[PDB]
């Protein structure tokens, strides 16, 4: 909606514990990140740069239909 | 000055489905910038008729027929999806 | 705009041509990609993989006021 | 000397069928086999239902069902749901 | 002078359902502008007695789904989690 | 929770409207809720054309 991130995670989380992420319009967000939506239902931030993201983003995209 | 970055490859809008998997393109075909477009070998789409695109709502109400897209159609794969607009 | 996705790539670019970008499409989507809208207001899709995607993006970002 | 289960726990079930041309799921992930309670292997596909819900089930498709995987007996649910029926 | 109405079609709160169908009317009539109002024909409705429509929390009960026709919820054997 | 059994029969002004809102995904019927000017909701469908245009002279303000 008008949802940015102000604070991006430290450590690397566990791939195991994510169980979704989500999409943005982030073009008016002053940093770019991505959603992880985890399985106790919390919302983390991610910067987009860092490969541990992109990777998490890939085990978790090759997991659907 | 308004020409198309490149042939065949702007987004279209896929169909959801209460059944919680991908979104599957209606048909293999969409209309890109002003030119008609096949999707891609192996593309996930939906096959519908005529009657039930008609009846297309924002909540499921026909069984959609889940398919692949193979040389521009939409062939059958026998499992059915709750697809809604 | 939560079921857009993008089934073909442009592969074939040029940064003065591109006006903004959408970072990543929906998560239960085929395939994974970024949507770039260009100057003419037309929407072109490109693989997050490839590098120019990526310094498209940051050159893009590059270009939004930020305060003092 | 003659009347025993010859394998412990290894009889078929019932399982739930479903509208959309799926794998037939096991209601739960443990089954009354020989008068004992038994498990599913782990990694057996399922559907986690409520008391509620399976009593609302009849012979047209008429409830989302949410499918699951058999883990430790338990029918861990996933995001995938059907349209599933009793026969 | 100027609190007139324009026939009976204001929204009404229907009752949800945790399995992802059509939101369905409680009952077959409505409230609208002061007035009673049936919903058309073909409308989808639930429904339930004094002591159902009590025992409604916010999914707990088996609420009997149905089709409004000629101002009556007709059942059709089909029931559902209805919540408020 | 709020959805539209009936449209509105007749049509009506832009001058009586304040503002206008969308309904629910799992709404039988699809449509538009417009306030008036003295606080009552009224039921119109997306389809009709004067529908679009008050809801457009009513956004650009």
């Amino acid at each position: 909606a008008v949802t940015c991130c102000y604070n991006f995670t430290n450590r690397k989380i566990s791939v195991q514990r994510l169980a979704s992420y989500r999409r943005i319009t982030s073009s008016k967000c002053p940093k770019e990140a991505v959603i992880f939506k985890t399985i106790v239902a919390k919302e983390i931030c991610a910067d987009p740069k860092q490969k541990w993201v992109q990777d998490s983003m890939d085990h978790l995209d090759k997991q659907t239909q | 000055y308004d020409y198309e970055e490149a042939r065949c490859a702007c987004p279209a809008r896929h169909l959801n489905n209460t059944n919680g998997t991908v979104l599957k393109l209606l048909g293999c075909h969409a209309f890109c910038n002003g030119t008609l477009c096949t999707a891609p070998d192996g593309y996930p789409c939906y096959n519908l008729t005529a009657q039930q695109v008609r009846t297309l709502t924002t909540y499921p109400n026909t069984s959609c027929a889940v398919g692949v897209c193979m040389k521009g159609t939409c062939v059958k794969n026998g499992t059915m999806e709750q697809c809604f607009k």
